[PDB]
Formats: C-alpha cells, sequence, structure tokens
C-alpha cells in the first residue's frame, strides 16, 4: 500500500549550493505538508533534474538531512523545448493508506505553475 | 566563537502565517560555505522601520555579531522599508554590495532594477540585506560572500573557514 508524493522547485542557477538548498527546501516541506515523521515511512526517492542542472546530485542534498537509510535515485528529464528551465522534480514512494485524494504535493518558486490544473483540457473520445 | 546574525522582515511570517522558508535558506546556505564553528542568531519581526533598527543594533552591538543578513522589504511597495532601516543604523555604506547583487539578478531578471538592497557597516559589523525569493537569496549570497571572510578579517572579526568545494572566499 504505496502513494507517489510529487514534488518541484527551481533554481537561479547551477551552482552545487542552489541545488543542494533547493532540494533541502523542497523535501523538508513535502514531508512536513502530509505530516511525515520518521523517513522510515519512506520506500525510495526519485529525483529528475532538468538538462541545464549538473554541478551535484540531489542524493548529495538528502543525505544531508541525514536520509542514508533511504534509498535514492536521480535521473534526467526530458528536455522539452520551452519547458520550465532548470527544475528538480522529487517523486516519493510513501508507505500510507492514507486516500489519493488526500496526500498533497509540493510545488514550489518557479515550480508553481507544474501545479496541475482540475479543470482543464480533457477529451470526447 | 563565531555568530552571524539572521533577520527576517515579513508581516504574515512573523504572525505565524507562513513558515520563513528564506531564513532557513540562509541559514542551510551558511551551514554550508562555512566549516568553523559559528552560532546563528535568528529573528523574525514585521515591516516595521523602527523595530529593524532594534533588531540590527542588538545584534552588532549587544550580541556581537561580525555578519548580519536581512531577507524580505527591499521593493518599492510601501510596506518594505528594510533598506531605509540598514542605512539609519550605519554609519559607512559599502555601495559594492548593492551593485554587485543587482547586476547579477538583473541578468535573468528585469525587475532587479526594483531592488533597493543595500549594505553597510557598523563599528565592527557587516549587514547585508537580500530578497525574499529563496532562488535569488542563494544567488545574491554566492555573489557577494567570498568577500565576506576577508572584510570581516579587515575588522578584526573571527576568521571565517570555508568549504573549498561550496564556495571560494578571497584573501
Amino acid at each position: 500500500m504505496v502513494r507517489g508524493i510529487r514534488g518541484a522547485i527551481t533554481v537561479n542557477s547551477d551552482t552545487p549550493t542552489s541545488i543542494i538548498i533547493a532540494t533541502i527546501l523542497l523535501l523538508e516541506k513535502m514531508l512536513e505538508a502530509n505530516g511525515i515523521q520518521s523517513y522510515e515511512e519512506l520506500a525510495a526517492v526519485i529525483f529528475t533534474v532538468t538538462e541545464d542542472l549538473t554541478s551535484a546530485f540531489p542524493a548529495e542534498a538528502a543525505r544531508q538531512i541525514g536520509m542514508h537509510r533511504v534509498p535514492l535515485l536521480s535521473a534526467r528529464e526530458v528536455p522539452v523545448p520551452g519547458s520550465l528551465p532548470r527544475v528538480i522534480r522529487v517523486l516519493a514512494l510513501w508507505n500510507t493508506d492514507t486516500p489519493q485524494d488526500r496526500v498533497r504535493h509540493v510545488y514550489l518558486s518557479e515550480a508553481v505553475r507544474l501545479r496541475p490544473d482540475l479543470e482543464s483540457a480533457q477529451l470526447e473520445h | 566563537k563565531a555568530k552571524i546574525g539572521i533577520v527576517t522582515v515579513s508581516d504574515r511570517a512573523s504572525a505565524g502565517i507562513t513558515a520563513d522558508i528564506s531564513g532557513k535558506a540562509i541559514i542551510l546556505a551558511l551551514n554550508l560555505y562555512l566549516t568553523s564553528e559559528w552560532e546563528p542568531i535568528y529573528q523574525v519581526i514585521p515591516d516595521e522601520q523602527k523595530v529593524i533598527e532594534t533588531t540590527l543594533i542588538k545584534m552588532a552591538d549587544i550580541q556581537d555579531c561580525c555578519l548580519i543578513v536581512t531577507t524580505g522589504g527591499t521593493g518599492p511597495a510601501k510596506r518594505d522599508v528594510t533598506p531605509e532601516a540598514t542605512e539609519a543604523v550605519c554609519d559607512r555604506m559599502m555601495p559594492g554590495f548593492g551593485e554587485l547583487m543587482r547586476a547579477e539578478s538583473l541578468k535573468e531578471v528585469p525587475t532587479a532594477i526594483l531592488s533597493r538592497q543595500t549594505a553597510g557597516l557598523r563599528g565592527d559589523s557587516l549587514i547585508v540585506n537580500l530578497p525574499g525569493d529563496p532562488a535569488s537569496i542563494s544567488d545574491c549570497l554566492l555573489a557577494v560572500f567570498p568577500a565576506i571572510p576577508y572584510c570581516i578579517d579587515l575588522m578584526e572579526g573571527p576568521y571565517l573557514e570555508c568549504n573549498e568545494a561550496m564556495i571560494k572566499p578571497f584573501r
């Protein structure tokens, strides 16, 4: 019984210090928004960074707040032209019986645009 | 030991409506860079000029902070009065800090010219204004900080040691 939790945040330059700070900010606001007390509830955490962020692994930031026992994995996001630049995305798999409608997802800094609209698009088909 | 002041100027955060988040970023950034022992002195206060002046003087002259960093209230809005408070308590100003910070945030955003951020000196204590948003806090701190440990040395303050991998100061 697992629920994914999405996060997303942006930085203004490709430096290790700004990637670590942003990731820690995003991670901590994600845990607080759902009331996670212990990292033991996380089954794994997955990060994606855009093509223009290469100076540090997000996993390095995770271990700075003591997530050593949490399985971490990072990858490159699809380089879509005109998409929002310099964005760290997070997918945390969470062991919980929380209903999907009740899981809070976090979009910070410029990434508030990536927040999904409940009344958008959709098809007749 | 060494003491550094973090001041968040926010009506909303002072009341408890929102989390500081900008101040959390300044503390995170200082926790990187610095490898030497230091104590963070941290307050959240409203957009009230007299209160900011008191808070800066309390940290610089009484609690002996060598460096004080502010976030918030640097724009053209009627309530934003952090820079005015900073010039009141400062004997001497450091125009280079504002000049550089606006030249870096102006590359990406044209509303860097709306910033009134400044920096100055009170006795032996250096005070720098940062903006509200955390992504720009990281860029501004990263621009002006390489000169700060040397600057504190020139004022016979604490020696600040740095993590060469997170940042490299000039001496």
